[PDB]
């Protein structure tokens, strides 16, 4: 008869799953009246988000998505396409890549997708997205693939006018070759085309995510932007091609190893850095421990370091199974905890700005996979064997 | 003075110099208050309806040394008119609640002080944007009416502020959040009756232990009535406001009560005597304040016009407000104050 | 900017010493004539250049 | 050579036309000055719409179209794929489905498309669109099954972006699969992906329109909306969950019967109502004269009734060939004529608000269909054998 | 395997290049300070433009492109699909076509893409589009044949949201069908479909601009619009169905041989003018001197006459490769030269408001074409025998 | 609410007369002394109890 | 018209005592 997209995408819909997440996040206090002609210029408040998702391994229940979604969730619902619902549990996110992994909870008779080779993508091939639009539900769309980068995101015709970055980029066999994103952060939406990250990238963010319990992607910790900003121009920058250092974050290694706001960096390890774009994207090709000396610009200043795990991609409540923002330290050298809050459920159990886990309530603990693996094992009796530096105090 | 008339464009470029002199025991007031001010009104007929213009005003001080310069700008707008529909500008210039105060804000130097600027939408401030509809589209002589937005205005950015920043930020006296208002007057003969309401939201920066009047939103409503003929000039203006008039340095009020009257005689050969009201009463301010006068004074005064470029004025303003510790802390004026001005214009 | 360099790095270093402020910088480039060579350590996660 | 979707759109375009409607409606007097800069807050305005139609049936010249293009019409015409050109007049329409059918007057070597089954429609199905985007003319779009709703409203990505949702959805086979619409009302133009009628369901509410003169869909005549509405908090509403009656329609069923507004409905037959939504849809899912007791609650309120024909699908002046409100009465009992209007060329003719119609200026009238079926036979002599409930009148 | 575009994409990316412009304009000096709550109502300021372009001729390295990319430009460079920069010179444009040539300065291995015959496009015909939407590079989309116009610009869906008007469409052998364009003049982007000018218009005007300087097409020189403008109203015209007269060209055909603003064209040789549209298009079926005699309407007025090149394709600093107005004047009757300006760099050589150019520097000089065809080949020694009506002089 | 009730039911009565304002029913169960029994009817759709 | 907060001060003394290092 006819030709159909409809015979593969039965074999690949059971994979894709809906997403519901309910979760809450900080808002300013609402100022009254309101006044539309006055162009102006803290508390939870329960939001509600929903997107697609597709499930890469069927037995851990490991669900692929969006860290647009998953972001700042309290509550993460999961309902199959056979219209069966089940409850996650984020194991990993990464804010770069807008890609986030969860897991459902109590999985039974799971189907994965297959994932092919991103590396053998070309231009002129067919491409099919699958995801939920407008929330009516899940919708598939095709197309072809219509720029491949050469970070190697993905561009396809295959999107959608008005709707948020659905989910999965399969290929006309069923394969995934990757998942779309939104570059319009904190929004969702396209700019008129797709963009995806491609599967071989979406394996390799996603296994890290479960060995260790976030990606290693070591930060150089500056902050700043172009030479544009109004700040390059009220601080007059000599000599304008490259980073401009609006500020060197706190406990950095740059802080720590030398450097100042001001300083335009001008190369690293050799190579010209014409724009923080440039920067931001090489130090992203660059895992943790690494060592990159680069050239700084204040009358002609130049330094060599060593960079630590980022900051973005960190954890919360889903490290011991219970409910309570750690990340990794260094290679494995334990769990070094961040920035506490002020709720303090977890400060409150002698837990304090750098307190490191290398304790698995008595064993190994060189990461969060680890310290989660046994945070889930044994839900009986926890002493966490944590040693801020020096204090190696053991709390319950 | 119109400079400029050809092709459909038409520039005035107007302004004054008032010799002005202030005499009080309050020596904060006292002296030379010399000052100037410039500005230009332009428009350009885009087609036989369509007309856009801008308009700019800026005061200069006149009564300082030459080491310093004290200069501001009281509006810059520009806009568009669509002939028996409406018109809509953008930029600083007057809130809408004006729309009713300003008929009471005619005496020869005092007056129009019950609320200041950027004083949320009561008087001048910056990101206005605002819909006006005049005669109802042509078809009720005398009725206007108008809707405005507001945009926030902050902190300022560059000083380590880590929440509530904008471009073009400001101590908190003079911030706002988004505020929405509107008027409707209608003017027969020589009667006027008019209203109007404004509701902004407040910044975080207003709301600390800081400033007294602390609250989510600042409202006010205003209600006004005017009679202008037969060389008569008679207003009066009574306005209702929360969390938005300003006591001195102290914050806000939390509830406030302010009226204003004036009569006015224009004789023929040129003097126009002037008789003046105003009081703001201020209620459950906080610290033990209490129910406190913000403002109260009786305003005499008379201009002679020479001509409608070149005029003369004494105001005495006869302040009715005690010496007490609120006035004390907060620094508002109780003395009187003579002012004596010369005037020339174009 | 021709050798490679872009706002926001903060340099840490120039020829091994640690850099702490724009000044301290600004008063170490000018202890140097033209054509000299001098490498500094930029931070991005940890770059460095000559 | 290289595959094309031209040969079968030859054999397709034939049965799509392209309609001009002429006509009129009620606007607001401008009232003068204006004033751009002041956000304020009756006399016949003629109106151009245009759209595009599919020819159902050739030897009747029936087209079907957008309810959202003929409304109001006056004049409506259409022009063929060969340029031929014709008059029409209104047969049919139903505003719920945004479906409408006309008829080509004096139709001669006409071409009907054919229909193809809806009920066999799947996802990965391709999909081709045809209709007049922005006026310049006739556009075909292609794509493919986005979403088969499962009431099953198809969803498809051959749209078009910023233009009106043109008419005839069809299959690779040149079939006709669905009639794309617009759901954005009183508006036209899309959300960004395309909504279209079945076939099946197209096929159903036509014959509807031909046979009878309406499409039989009984109302319960109440109007209201969800438990968010402003009336909803000014009115404190105890136990929300259910669909807010603001208003119980005149002369209705929900208001003979027994109903006040604010009452809530929890369930019709038994089964919960969460939402006027769920409700609207599922009284929409009865023919007339059906009987479904609902619960109301106000303390713990529950009635049974039955309902009639619904008011928005009615006709005007293409019951007489002449020209001039009526709609049909229950089961084949007469048509009866509802609001008369102001300028009276009805009422004039001793028609008042409730008149029955049994007598065929003579014979039987049990529907529109048929009673149009003999304003069209004998135009000569007319007499309306009606009667509205007692006085039996004949009227010229 | 599975199907793909990407094996007829690899035989068609070398032809397609990336455009980058650089040049200037006139801006109006901005007045400050800028009050946004104010709707009011000459300097040159540099602007950038990016654009694609197709190669067709390898040996010339002719390159085309849209002419609202090189529009004013004072520099354009060029890119291949394999990395490879060239400089390139305009040899042509046509702002009604919207389409421009341009010539790679030393070529070296070039692959020019074939042009297929326009005139066998129908609709369900697969199309592919191959431009630089957001400037992230070259980006191909597909689709097929929308509307084949029937002057004919081929409307297809293979377009882009939001996005600018790219450049080639190309059938699925790889050959030229079309080069899209913007309808959204002097902005580029798109209403919601792409608009191409056909490949067989592209091959004709794209030979004109080489062989004869630029495109025959005589202007009628008047200027105007429709009946409904503020000005038809304002003078209130009698008998509103033709084109407004608003203005008569200085020295054109229109004013030299009579008519006046506020006459309504009705018709063009007999046949009816209904809209300034009509006869603009109708106009430019015409090359120059013609003669077309057309009836206007005063009282009753009527005239006939013979039109000249039109003003809007014209040359400027690319007939002398050195750098610096004219055009073609009539037949192969030299060249003759425009409005010149207040640099004066080439009013400094002699050369007034309407001074022809019959003598190759020698030679004869019968267009742009050839004239170009002599300062180029000998770049030594030249005097322009440049005669304006009477003085014949010789400057160099 | 130990018994059974929900914000909204409007009572209609009170040990089956008629309640047609809050006032008239805040009065009569004013003339109940504690542990009494009193059954009256709501309305959501037709809800009753004691 | 309450929360610690860090301050710096600067400046100078007098040794008045070698021994004990009074100053």
């Amino acid at each position: 008869q006819m030709p159909s997209l409809a015979p593969m995408l039965e074999k690949v819909m059971p994979s894709v799953v809906s997403i519901n997440v309910e979760g809450s996040t900080t808002v300013n206090t609402p100022r009254m009246p309101r006044n539309f002609q006055q162009f102006f210029g803290g508390q939870q408040q329960k939001f509600m988000a929903l997107g697609s998702g597709v499930i890469i391994d069927a037995d851990k229940g490991y669900v692929v998505t969006n860290n647009h979604v998953v972001d700042n969730a309290t509550v993460i619902k999961v309902q199959l396409s056979d219209g069966r619902k089940f409850d996650a549990k984020m194991v990993g996110k990464d804010p770069r890549s807008d890609i986030a992994l969860i897991q459902i909870q109590n999985p039974k008779n799971l189907t994965a997708i297959k994932m092919a080779d991103s590396d053998a993508l070309r231009v002129g091939d067919y491409t099919v997205a699958i995801g939920n639009p407008f929330g009516l539900g899940e919708t598939v769309t095709s197309g072809i693939v219509s720029a491949l980068g050469r970070e190697n995101f993905i561009q396809t015709d295959a999107a959608i006018n008005r709707g948020n970055s659905g989910g999965a980029l399969v290929n006309l066999n069923g394969e995934l070759i990757g998942i779309n994103t939104a570059i319009l952060a904190p929004d969702g939406g396209n700019i008129g085309i797709g963009f995806a990250i491609p599967s071989n990238m979406v394996k390799n963010l996603t296994s890290q995510m479960v060995e260790y319990g976030q990606v290693k992607r070591g930060e150089l910790g500056i902050m700043g932007t172009e030479l544009n900003s109004e700040l390059a121009k009220a601080m007059k920058v000599d000599a304008q091609r490259g980073a401009f250092v609006s500020q060197v974050l706190p406990n950095s290694s740059a802080a720590k190893a030398g450097i100042k706001a001001g300083d335009v960096i001008t190369s690293l390890n050799g190579k010209p850095i014409s724009s923080f774009a440039a920067l931001r994207a090489q130090v992203g090709t660059m895992p943790v421990g690494s060592k990159l000396t680069l050239g700084l610009l204040r009358d002609g200043k130049q330094v060599n370091v060593n960079l630590e795990l980022q900051q973005s991609s960190q954890n919360q409540v889903d490290s011991s199974s219970i409910f309570n923002e750690m990340s990794n330290k260094g290679k494995d050298q334990g769990v070094v905890v961040n920035n506490v809050k002020t709720g303090t459920p977890a400060a409150q159990i002698g837990l304090k700005k750098g307190d490191v886990i290398i304790g698995a309530n008595q064993q190994a603990v060189k990461n969060i996979a680890e310290l989660r693996k046994v945070l889930d094992s044994k839900p009986s009796v926890l002493a966490l064997n944590i040693q801020r530096g020096d204090s190696t105090i053991y709390l319950l | 003075a119109e400079v400029y008339n050809k092709d459909g464009n038409k520039l005035d470029l107007y302004g004054k110099v008032d010799g002005l002199h202030y005499f009080s025991d309050n020596k904060d007031v006292d002296g030379d208050q010399t000052y100037m001010r410039l500005g230009f009104k332009g428009e350009t007929q885009v087609t036989d309806q369509l007309t856009g213009y801008g308009q700019w005003e800026y005061q200069i001080q006149g009564n300082s040394a030459e080491n310093e310069n004290n200069s501001w700008t009281r509006v810059a707008f520009a806009g568009l008119k669509f002939q028996d529909v409406g018109s809509f500008d953008y930029g600083r210039n007057y809130g809408v609640v004006y729309d009713v105060t300003s008929w009471t804000d005619v005496l020869p130097e005092f007056g129009g002080d019950t609320y200041g600027s950027d004083n949320f939408m009561q008087q001048r401030g910056n990101g206005f944007a605002t819909y006006r509809n005049t005669d109802f589209f042509g078809l009720v002589d005398g009725l206007n009416f108008a809707v405005q937005y507001q945009g926030k205005n902050g902190n300022p950015s560059g000083e380590g502020f880590t929440s509530g920043v904008t471009n073009n930020g400001r101590d908190a006296l003079r911030q706002n959040g988004d505020g929405v208002g509107g008027s409707i007057t209608y003017d027969y003969e020589g009667f006027g009756i008019g209203g109007a309401i404004s509701s902004s939201k407040r910044t975080d920066a207003q709301n600390t232990a800081a400033y007294i009047g602390n609250g989510d939103r600042a409202e006010t409503y205003t209600g006004g009535l005017k009679y202008d003929a037969n060389n008569i000039y008679l207003a009066a203006q009574y306005t209702q406001t929360y969390n938005a008039t300003r006591v001195g340095s102290l914050g806000w009020a939390n509830k406030a009560q302010n009226f204003e009257a004036v009569a006015q005689y224009q004789f023929d050969f040129g003097l126009r005597p002037s008789l003046a009201y105003l009081q703001s009463k201020g209620k459950n301010l906080g610290r033990g304040y209490d129910d406190e006068d913000i403002l109260k004074y009786v305003d005499v005064g008379a201009t002679y016009y020479f001509n409608k470029n070149m005029s003369t004025y004494v105001d005495y303003k006869i302040n009715l407000l005690d010496d007490n510790q609120f006035t004390r802390d907060a620094g508002i004026n109780t003395d009187n104050i003579v002012a004596l001005g010369l005037v020339y214009q174009f």
